């Protein structure tokens, strides 16, 4: 087999290349260094790091939000730091517990979240113009910024257009590992079960199929190495036969095929998909759909299983039965 | 009926079984030994799954469920409408899927090309098989098993997450979760990144390896190569199941408790405890 | 870290729903043994002589007995609550009517208590019933109570590291963590849903699309009361030492019917008898305990599922002296 | 009343749901999978099933000059030395000559440019050391320079001379080495090269096959076509190097 594809056998070392963009070249700072054991398995090279205007604004905005939640974290183990270490995962900066509805709940209950949102949102903004610029000073189709903006889009969403929507603050993702993982039950199980919300099914179904078309895609470009099918670019402006065995294997596989270019639109739509879908899901969930589950059994889908121990009558609605 | 191009590799050889027997096309499709064995388990299973879905209380494609037998039965063979047919599909499907990769084998070395698709082709179904088979047997009955159905394998997956408080907090599934999210996200940035420079736009030109890597040593420091992309693409997505795949197959044989309190291992050293 | 197989598994829902008990031998065992040590029942002594209502001074409650019988029951009460400490734990060796020492006072309040439970409540206890031991276990402090605010170690029947005492401020989290198997949501199930009966479990929508006039805005019950029920039933879970499908199809935790198991309704029976049982008898009594037993506002020590069950689906794995001791229930 | 309630019981969602499904199944059919369809069609033997299935072709403006625009009709009449097994549609075919230098099955190189390729700025892109004397073998990896080539049948075959390294990636793509006992040095990629640290096995070929590996035009640089052919002769030889490696390997 080709060692090739495991780990590159012998690392060359040459000039570190530039390419010369519309603007920042000069931002461009650092000292290019490589690294032998990076080098096995990526390209040795590290930096140089371009900085410019929006990639420093990203990391202050970012900071001051991180500052916001570590700080609020720190004060919810009374700022002991051994504490504070041990009790990391659990601790969190949540939203307002009570309902005040869309009004700027008070510091003390979801005040402080509402800040690091709003900064955490700038930072983001922020970072997406870099990567939006680069692409444009490089010379370059923007379609990484366009699916960037959707990932930006979801977090928003569950962030606060859902709240929003709906009205209540109290509906936001807390800051906080697994604070943040609580929320998603909390969640799901006061909109009706979140596996009945056919639009999770979309984002799931997209999310597996970049697993199986990255698995896929990844697999077929190794396994014609041996021909330079890492070579894209050009292969994609001059077809040659690492392309045509790539083709040829789905096509006597699956019966149909792509183009080395076009895969990666699939792989890019996928991508996408699973980001879209997400959004679509979360806008109908509390503005048009109140129980995913109860919604599936209205238009009949909701699957049905026999009694096993006997089935039990609510006993809050029976004759007798106290408060 | 062939590719423009597809002529010249046609030819005859690469097979693991049967020689020059099997080896022919039809349309587009490779046959083989395995191409013919996987539509055998193909027509059994589908049938199978017809059949027994017509002793089914409902048609409907989203509710129509087939559930493998009781707990109770153990690792013995069910009545065929109380999860017999369940078992039969079971075998079914692994023989489909097992023949499948083994026919890509086959097309790859008439192609004279890497294994490396059927290879990582075995990702999904091992861990198809630590669903059904693996974690089954160590907890001695088939009735643990995913039901086939639309909605209701979901309904499965919703329950025995349940059965341990919260299957978030299964170390096994926190890393799982993250291999897919990154892996989601990676395909998006090399597809999106090959997509930006085979098509500038505005009828710009295109662009060069240098301007790939220029890219994202620009944006974050560091650039892994195109070589390297799809190698890493490879072993982020493998990882999803490889690592997932031990998450499942501990609760139950090896863990009883919600996964949440597992986390007393770190939450309960005595040192600051 | 990692509990070794076998592991032994039950079935709750229709086979393929992955519904049922997933138990560690090990540990059941265990407590089988903890909760073996319930004192067999004293050898039954037969009905002579006149109701203790004239013979003695002091028995309003256990009136009706003869003098053989009363004094079996005093034998148990003895065995169950203060085994170590005699009779004298309460009376006064002389002076038996004496209500001097106040556990004499609360064990009759704890007297109607069990009476009340395994008359009215046969909804949750039935055939089973309490004692006083289910809840003592052999010390007058029962081993698992709460407070008003979250406290470790449960079982107080251990010594508090110096983060578990609830005077230490940065351990609180993990006070609450604790009580809610080990989960970070930040609610206190107890003085929440437990204590008294101001606020309602259920959190999710009985209907497919929202209703028009409680869906927006400041009409909307916050997303937390749907953590904090989650808090309860982490919490219930790890009482009982069993997961959610013992009770739920997680299809749909809103459902009953086919989609609940009849332990479901049994729990939601228990709900309401906590707080019978916290309201009336075992929260009033902190005005007849010393300043010590009370909590940091003055609250008497109160009672969850984890009291009684103190880890196991039924308490003591549905040992009974119900008919042993009739006089503790049901009032006939 | 609820919210999202629309006439004759359809509920916004309802809607949103089949909006879905048509987004996606336009996107999937109507553009990715024609996109699909920009090499290799239209097949081979004006129907109004093909003018269906294609987009409007696009062009690539290339950097170095020119352009690509594609889908476009691509003849492949370069002669091919296959004879048929059988008489039906779907069979295989097989060589009749020798099908490494004949170039069929495994071992067929597409037509791609005369051309070589190029760097960002111009220089040629694939070159050997002796050309790129500013790149080097890193720190620390077997430099293969002087180490035997030692062939599938176990027998040496030549000496490294050479590494021809990508200059646009920093990767070294092939190396050189001498056909012992043909005054002509050959070249082999990387794919198949078992680098150890005192010798090079390769068993995609043997030996004495290394004789007709494809020679290059220039013996400095290499063109697009000529990756190829190389590439290809090697990737023939997993299939071809004997007689039994066609057969079924159980
Ligand atoms: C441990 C957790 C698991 C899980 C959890 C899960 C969730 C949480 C969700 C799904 C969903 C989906 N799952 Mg399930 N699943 C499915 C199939 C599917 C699809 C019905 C659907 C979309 C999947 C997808 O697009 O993938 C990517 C692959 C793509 C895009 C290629 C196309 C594949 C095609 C869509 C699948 C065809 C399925 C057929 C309807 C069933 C087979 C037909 C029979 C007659 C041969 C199969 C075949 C298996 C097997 C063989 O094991 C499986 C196992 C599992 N699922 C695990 C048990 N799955 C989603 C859904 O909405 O279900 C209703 C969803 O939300
Ligand atoms: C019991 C509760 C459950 C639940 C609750 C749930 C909810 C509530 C939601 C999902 C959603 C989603 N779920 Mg589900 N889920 C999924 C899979 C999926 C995802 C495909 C999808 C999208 C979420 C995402 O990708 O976030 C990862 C990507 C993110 C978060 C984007 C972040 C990118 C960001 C721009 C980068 C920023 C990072 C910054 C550097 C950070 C710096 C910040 C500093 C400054 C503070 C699977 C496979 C399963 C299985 C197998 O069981 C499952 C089960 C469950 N989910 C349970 C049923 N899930 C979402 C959805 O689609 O609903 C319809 C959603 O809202
Ligand atoms: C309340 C319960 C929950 C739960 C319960 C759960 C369980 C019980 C398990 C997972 C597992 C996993 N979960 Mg989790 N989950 C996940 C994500 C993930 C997946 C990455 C991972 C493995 C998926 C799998 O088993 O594929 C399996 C898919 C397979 C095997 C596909 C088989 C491929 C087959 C060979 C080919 C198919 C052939 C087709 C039939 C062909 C059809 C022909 C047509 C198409 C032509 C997310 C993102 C979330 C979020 C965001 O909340 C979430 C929440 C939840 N999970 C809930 C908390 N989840 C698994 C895991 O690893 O946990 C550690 C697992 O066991
Ligand atoms: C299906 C498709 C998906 C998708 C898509 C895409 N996702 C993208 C992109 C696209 C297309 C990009 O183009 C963009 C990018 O860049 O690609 C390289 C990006 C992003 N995806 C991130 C994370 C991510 N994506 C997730 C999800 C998915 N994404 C889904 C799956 C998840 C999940 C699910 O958890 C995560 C966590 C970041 C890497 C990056 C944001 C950078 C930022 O916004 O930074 C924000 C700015 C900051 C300053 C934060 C950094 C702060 C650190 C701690 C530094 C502070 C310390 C300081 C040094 C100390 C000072 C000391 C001093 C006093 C002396
Ligand atoms: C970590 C790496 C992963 C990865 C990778 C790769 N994935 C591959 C490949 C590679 C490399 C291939 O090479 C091969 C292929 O050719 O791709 C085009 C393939 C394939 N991935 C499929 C489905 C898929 N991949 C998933 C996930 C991952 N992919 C993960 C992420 C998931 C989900 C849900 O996660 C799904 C559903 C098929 C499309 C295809 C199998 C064809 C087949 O097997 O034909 C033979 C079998 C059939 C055509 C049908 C089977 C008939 C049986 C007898 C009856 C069915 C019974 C069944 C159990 C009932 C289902 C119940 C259901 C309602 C719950
Ligand atoms: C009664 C009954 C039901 C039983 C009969 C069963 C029946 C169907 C039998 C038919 C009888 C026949 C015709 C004869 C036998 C012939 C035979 C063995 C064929 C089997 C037929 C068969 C079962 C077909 C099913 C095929 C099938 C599994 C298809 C699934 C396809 C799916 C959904 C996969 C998802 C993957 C996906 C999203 C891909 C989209 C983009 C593609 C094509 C990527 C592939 C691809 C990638 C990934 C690249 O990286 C790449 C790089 C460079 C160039 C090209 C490519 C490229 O094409
Ligand atoms: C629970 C603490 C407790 C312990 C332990 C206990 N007693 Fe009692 N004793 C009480 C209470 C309370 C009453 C009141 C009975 C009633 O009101 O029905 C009582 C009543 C009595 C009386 C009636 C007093 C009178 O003359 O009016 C006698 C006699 C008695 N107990 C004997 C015993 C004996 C003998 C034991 C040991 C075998 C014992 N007790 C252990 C609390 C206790
Ligand atoms: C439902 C659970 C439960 C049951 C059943 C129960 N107890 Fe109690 N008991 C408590 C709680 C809670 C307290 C208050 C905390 C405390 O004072 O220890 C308490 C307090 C007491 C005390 C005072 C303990 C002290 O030293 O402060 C005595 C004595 C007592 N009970 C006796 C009894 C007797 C006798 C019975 C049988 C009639 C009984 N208990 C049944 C839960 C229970
Ligand atoms: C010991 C039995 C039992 C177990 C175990 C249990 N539940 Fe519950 N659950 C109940 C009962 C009873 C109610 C109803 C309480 C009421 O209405 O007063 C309920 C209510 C709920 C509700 C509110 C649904 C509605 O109608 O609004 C949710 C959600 C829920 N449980 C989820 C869970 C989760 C998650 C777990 C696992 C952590 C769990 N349950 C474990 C018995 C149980
Ligand atoms: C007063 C003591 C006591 C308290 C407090 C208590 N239980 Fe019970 N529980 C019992 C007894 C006694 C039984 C009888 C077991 C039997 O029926 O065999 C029981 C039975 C049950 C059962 C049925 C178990 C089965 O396998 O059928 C469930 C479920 C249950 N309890 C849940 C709860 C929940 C939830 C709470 C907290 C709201 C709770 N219990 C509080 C004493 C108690
Ligand atoms: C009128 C104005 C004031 C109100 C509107 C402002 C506005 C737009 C608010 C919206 C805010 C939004 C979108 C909030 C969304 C928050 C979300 C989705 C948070 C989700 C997850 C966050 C997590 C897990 C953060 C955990 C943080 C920590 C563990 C501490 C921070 C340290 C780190 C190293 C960050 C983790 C980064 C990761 C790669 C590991
Ligand atoms: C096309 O090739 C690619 C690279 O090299 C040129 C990358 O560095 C990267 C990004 C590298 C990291 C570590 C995100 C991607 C996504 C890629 O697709
Ligand atoms: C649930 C996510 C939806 C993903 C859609 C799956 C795409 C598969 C497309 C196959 C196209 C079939 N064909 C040959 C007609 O093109
Ligand atoms: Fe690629």
């Amino acid at each position: 087999a080709d060692y090739q594809t495991i780990y590159t056998q012998i690392q060359a070392r040459g000039p570190h290349i530039t390419v010369s963009g519309e603007w920042g070249d000069n931002d461009r700072v650092g000292k290019p260094f490589y690294s032998y054991w990076l080098g096995k398995i990526g390209d040795a090279q590290i930096g140089p790091i371009y900085l410019g205007a929006s990639g420093i604004a990203a990391f202050a905005f970012g900071s001051t939000a991180i500052l916001i939640i570590l700080f609020n974290m720190a004060a919810e183990v009374h700022f002991d730091p051994l504490q504070f270490f041990r009790q990391f995962f659990w601790l969190g900066l949540y939203p307002p517990k009570a309902q005040y509805g869309m009004g700027i709940p008070p510091l003390h209950d979801g005040g402080w979240w509402l800040m690091a949102g709003l900064f955490m949102t700038l930072s983001l903004g922020s970072w997406w113009i870099r990567v939006y610029s680069r692409a444009r000073a490089l010379g370059l189709g923007t379609h990484i910024a366009w699916n960037f903006a959707a990932a930006i889009f979801f977090v928003l969403c569950i962030g606060c257009i859902h709240p929003t929507l709906v009205g209540s603050w109290s509906e936001g993702v807390p800051f906080g590992i697994w604070p943040h993982i609580d929320w998603l039950t909390a969640f799901s199980i006061r909109y009706g079960n979140f596996y009945y919300c056919p639009w999770h099914g979309f984002s799931i179904g997209f999310a597996y199929g970049c697993g199986l078309l990255f698995a896929a895609h990844g697999a077929t470009i190794l396994a014609v190495a041996r021909f330079g099918g890492d070579r894209e670019i050009e292969q994609i402006t001059d077809r040659g036969t690492a392309v045509e065995r790539a083709a040829l294997f789905w096509r006597w596989t699956i019966g149909f095929n792509a183009t080395i270019e076009s895969v990666h639109r699939w792989g890019w739509f996928f991508s996408l998909m699973v980001m879209v879908s997400a959004s679509v899901g979360i806008l109908l969930t509390g503005t048009f759909v109140d129980n995913w589950y109860l919604w599936c059994v209205k238009h009949g889908a909701a699957p049905d299983y026999p009694a096993y121990l006997p089935a039990t009558p609510d006993p809050a609605s029976l004759p007798g039965a106290p408060k | 009926a062939l590719l423009s191009f597809e002529r010249k590799y046609r030819v005859r050889g690469g097979t693991l079984i049967g020689g020059d027997l099997f080896d022919f096309w039809v349309g587009p499709y490779f046959v083989g030994f395995f191409g013919v064995s996987a539509i055998f388990f193909i027509f059994l299973g589908v049938s199978l799954i017809g059949y027994a879905a017509s002793q089914g209380p409902t048609w409907d494609p989203f509710a129509i469920s087939i559930n493998p037998p009781d707990l109770k039965y153990g690792l013995g063979a069910a009545p065929l409408l109380e999860g017999g047919f369940w078992q039969a599909i079971t075998v079914c499907a692994l023989g489909a899927f097992i023949s499948w990769m083994l026919r890509e084998v086959e097309i790859s070395r008439k192609l004279g090309i890497g294994w490396h698709v059927p290879l990582a082709f075995c990702v999904p179904i091992f861990m198809f098989c630590v669903l059904q088979v693996f974690r089954p047997l160590l907890l001695g009955s088939w009735g643990h098993a995913f039901p086939y159905g639309i909605l209701s394998h979901l309904d499965w997956v919703n329950n025995f997450g349940y059965q341990y408080l919260n299957w978030h907090y299964n170390p096994g599934h926190m890393s799982s979760v993250s291999f897919l999210f990154v892996n989601a996200m990676a395909l998006g940035l090399h597809g999106g990144l090959i997509l930006s420079v085979a098509n500038p736009g505005d009828g710009d030109k295109v662009k060069t390896a240098e301007h790939e890597n220029q890219y994202f040593r620009d944006v974050v420091g560091y650039s892994i190569g195109a070589l390297s992309i799809h190698r890493l693409g490879l072993f982020l997505a493998s990882n999803i199941f490889l690592t997932g795949a031990f998450g499942t197959i501990a609760s139950g044989p090896f863990w009883t408790r919600g996964w949440p309190e597992w986390w007393g291992w770190w939450l309960d050293i005595p040192f600051w405890s | 870290c990692f509990e070794p197989p076998p592991a032994t598994t039950t079935q709750t829902g229709f086979r393929g729903l992955s519904m049922g008990e997933v138990l560690h031998p090990a540990t059941v065992k265990a407590k089988k043994e903890r909760d073996a040590q319930y004192p067999p029942a004293l050898a039954a002594v037969k009905a002579e002589g006149p109701p203790v209502s004239q013979v003695y001074k002091n028995v309003k409650v256990l009136g009706n007995l003869t003098e053989a019988e009363f004094l079996r029951t005093m034998t148990a009460i003895t065995e169950w609550v203060s085994p170590q400490e005699g009779c004298t734990y309460c009376h006064d060796e002389n002076n038996l009517a004496s209500e001097a020492k106040y556990p004499y006072v609360v064990a009759r309040r704890m007297l109607e208590m069990t009476r009340a439970i395994n008359t009215n409540w046969t909804q949750h206890v039935a055939q089973t019933g309490v004692t006083c031991y289910t809840c003592h276990r052999g010390t007058p402090l029962p081993p698992y109570v709460r407070y008003l605010e979250p406290t470790l170690p449960l079982n107080n029947r251990e010594t508090p590291t110096h983060v578990e005492r609830v005077e230490t401020r940065s351990g609180y989290v993990v006070r609450l963590a604790k009580y809610t198997a080990y989960s970070a949501l930040n609610y206190d199930p107890f003085t929440m849903f437990l204590a008294n009966d101001k606020r309602q479990v259920r959190v999710v929508p009985q209907t497919a699309l929202p209703l028009v006039g409680v869906s927006r805005g400041k009409e909307r019950r916050p997303l937390s009361d749907a953590y904090a029920t989650f808090a309860l039933m982490m919490s219930i879970s790890d009482s009982l030492g069993t997961n959610c499908t013992f009770c739920h199809n997680a299809q749909t935790f809103e459902s009953w019917g086919k989609k609940s198991t009849p332990q479901r309704a049994i729990a939601w029976w228990g709900i309401r008898m906590v707080r019978d049982l916290n309201m009336n008898y075992l929260a009033p009594l902190n005005a007849s305990l010393p300043a010590s037993r009370l909590g940091r506002q003055g609250e008497a020590p109160q009672a969850d599922c984890r009291t009684c069950h103190q880890g196991v689906t039924k308490p003591l794995f549905g040992a009974s002296r119900l008919k042993d001791y009739p006089e503790l229930g049901p009032i006939k | 009343m609820y919210h999202g309630a629309l006439a004759q019981h359809l509920d916004i969602a309802q809607l949103v749901w089949y909006a879905q499904w048509l987004v996606i199944w336009t996107v999937v059919l109507l553009y990715l999978r024609r996109e699909d369809r920009r090499e290799g069609y239209p097949l081979v033997e004006p129907e109004d099933g093909q003018v269906y299935e294609l987009p409007y072709p696009k062009t690539f403006v290339l950097p170095h000059g020119g352009t690509v625009t594609v889908p476009r009709r691509r003849p492949e009449t370069r002669e091919l030395k296959l004879a048929q097994t059988d008489g039906f549609e779907g069979a295989p075919l097989q060589p009749t000559g020798n099908p490494l230098v004949d170039a069929v099955g495994p071992a067929s190189y597409a037509e791609r440019a005369e051309v070589v390729d190029a760097t960002v700025d111009g220089k040629a892109k694939i070159v050997p050391l002796r050309v790129a004397t500013d790149f080097s073998i890193a720190e620390g990896d077997v430099d293969p320079r002087g180490l035997p080539v030692v062939a599938a049948d176990g027998v040496e075959a030549g000496t490294v001379t050479d590494l021809w390294v990508d200059r646009s990636e920093h990767y070294f793509r092939y190396l050189e080495l001498s056909v012992a006992g043909s005054a002509r040095t050959a070249l082999i990629p990387l794919g198949f090269c078992d680098v150890k640290k005192d010798k090079i096995v390769v068993t995609s070929i043997l030996s004495e096959q290394f004789a007709n590996v494809p020679r290059l035009q220039s013996r400095d640089q290499i063109t697009l076509r000529e990756e190829d052919k190389v590439s290809a002769y090697y990737a023939g030889g997993l299939l071809y190097a004997t007689p039994e490696r066609a057969e079924s390997l159980l």
